[PDB]
């Protein structure tokens, strides 16, 4: 049982964008398919539904006339075409399976996909620039000194930051992103390590930004 | 003599309906897991109706 969704991204207000969702593991041709969106940090919002035969489509009032739902049972896909997008449409969209099979009355969602993020902001997509927050040379001999990475000027969210490709996890703090005055995001990832370890073990942070296909490895040295 | 005035209907439509819902990918594993414990169990079918299920013979 699996619903894999695709087609997300960033799209300027007023333009169009089509989401697709492929199903595998069940008799897709007999289940009604829902589209349900969720704004960042807010609750769930029902978007649309299409019956098992594809001859009954229902849309929410806030997306009526703009969105259009379609299905293809020969390939087990559901497509949601959204044109004339407002900024309030920025959300994470799930495709979901209807609990009850082979009906014209729709009941609820029991199998949910992972979702596709749709951002409407007029700003473009920019990969992040990674700057090293290098350890101070005053650090005591003991001494528990600290270093890190500054992931600056990226859009949209999110970026994932690891250390030594995951080999370093203890004492790592990756802060939540902040929205800079430029309209782009920025965060910091800091690690506290024994001062006697500097100059002996290589410290590299790995920054990943999927929306821009950006993979950065930043080596931090004193 | 008035046998022609009555309407015609499908006698096994309910059983055929229960069969068509059992052909879905899965739904057999549902019954198998339900009957894993005892020989009788109520199972909620994918069409919503809950039906009683018996394991009348254990050959495996």
């Amino acid at each position: 049982v699996q619903l894999v969704e695709s087609g997300g991204g960033v799209v300027q207000p007023g333009r169009s964008l089509r989401l697709s969702c492929a199903a595998s593991g069940f008799s897709f041709s007999h289940y009604a398919m829902h589209w349900v969106r969720q704004a960042p940090g807010k609750g769930l919002e029902w978007v649309a539904v299409i019956s098992y035969d594809g001859e009954n489509t229902y849309y929410a009032d806030s997306v009526k006339g703009r969105f259009s739902i379609s299905r293809d049972n020969s390939k087990n896909t559901v497509s949601l075409q959204m044109n004339s997008l407002r900024p309030e449409d920025t959300a994470l969209y799930y495709c979901a399976r209807d609990r009850i099979v082979d009906d014209y009355y729709y009941y609820g969602m029991d199998v949910w996909g992972q979702g596709a993020t749709v951002t409407v902001s007029s700003a473009s997509t920019k990969g992040p620039s990674v700057f090293p927050l290098a350890p101070s040379s005053k650090s005591t001999s003991g001494g528990t000194a600290a270093l890190g990475c500054l992931v600056k000027d990226y859009f949209p969210e999110p970026v994932t930051v690891s250390w030594n490709s995951g080999a370093l996890t203890s004492g790592v703090h990756t802060f939540p992103a902040v929205l800079q005055s430029s309209g782009l995001y920025s965060l910091s990832s800091v690690v506290t390590v024994p001062s006697s370890s500097l100059g002996t073990q290589t410290y590299i942070c790995n920054v990943n930004h999927k929306p821009s296909n950006t993979k950065v490895d930043k080596k931090v040295e004193p | 003599f008035l046998g022609f005035l009555l309407g015609v209907g499908s006698a096994i439509a309910s059983g055929v309906a229960v069969c068509k819902v059992l052909h879905l990918e899965g739904e057999v594993n549902k019954i198998k897991s339900a009957l894993l414990s005892t020989n009788k169990a109520v199972v909620s079918l994918s069409n919503g109706v809950s039906v009683l299920t018996f394991k009348v013979l254990d050959l495996k």
